[PDB]
C-alpha cells in the first residue's frame, strides 16, 4: 500500500494555509514527508509458510499441526481511523478557502476594479 | 513470531540425534570390539584379500 490515494501537490499544500495554523503547516509537511517516505519502503507483508514442508521437516510433526490450523485461521487487521476529522476540517477549510473567501474576494477585487473603471475617468 | 516455536523442536531433534549418535556410537564401539581377533578370520580376510593382492595386484 502506497501513499493514501489523495495526492495534493507538495508545494500547493506546503506554502499556504489559514493564518490560525500558519507555522504548523511547515512542520506537518516535514512530518508527512518522513511518513510518506517511511511507508513507501515496505513490502506489505511477508510470504506465507510452506506448510507440508514445515510438517514433514520439523520432526516434532504434531506440535506443527496446532500452528497450521491456528496460523491459517489467525488473520491480521489493518489499523483503523482516528483522525479523518481532517477531511471534515478540510471541507470546512474549503468552505473558508473557496466559498467564504472566494465570494468576499470577488466583491473586494471588484471594489478596486470598479474603481479602475472609475480611474478610466 | 510463530517460527521460533517450531524451530526449537527441529533443531533439538537434530542436536539430539547427533548426541544419541555419538553416545550410541562411542558406547557401542567401546563395548564390542575385542572378539574380532578370536576370529583369526579377520586376519584370514586380510590373507584372503591379501592372496587376491598377492595373485591379483601382480
Amino acid at each position: 500500500r502506497k501513499l493514501a490515494l489523495k495526492t495534493i501537490d507538495w508545494v500547493a499544500f506546503g506554502e499556504i494555509i489559514p493564518r490560525n495554523q500558519k507555522a504548523v503547516a511547515n512542520s506537518l509537511k516535514s512530518w508527512n514527508e518522513t511518513l510518506t517516505s517511511r511507508l513507501a519502503t515496505l513490502p506489505e507483508k511477508p510470504p506465507a509458510i510452506d506448510w507440508a514442508y514445515y510438517k514433514a521437516n520439523v520432526a516434532k510433526a504434531g506440535l506443527v499441526d496446532d500452528f497450521e490450523k491456528k496460523f491459517n485461521a489467525l488473520k491480521v487487521p489493518i489499523p483503523e481511523d482516528k483522525y479523518t476529522a481532517q477531511v471534515d476540517a478540510e471541507e470546512k477549510e474549503d468552505v473558508k478557502s473557496c466559498a467564504e473567501f472566494l465570494t468576499q474576494s470577488k466583491t473586494r477585487i471588484q471594489e478596486y476594479e470598479k474603481e479602475l473603471e472609475k480611474m478610466r475617468n | 513470531e510463530v517460527k521460533n516455536r517450531l524451530d526449537y523442536h527441529i533443531s533439538v531433534q537434530n542436536m539430539m540425534r547427533q548426541k544419541e549418535q555419538e553416545h550410541m556410537i562411542n558406547w557401542v564401539e567401546k563395548r564390542v570390539v575385542q572378539s574380532i581377533s578370536a576370529q583369526q578370520e579377520k586376519e584370514t580376510i586380510a590373507k584372503c584379500i591379501a592372496d587376491l593382492k598377492l595373485l591379483s595386484k601382480k
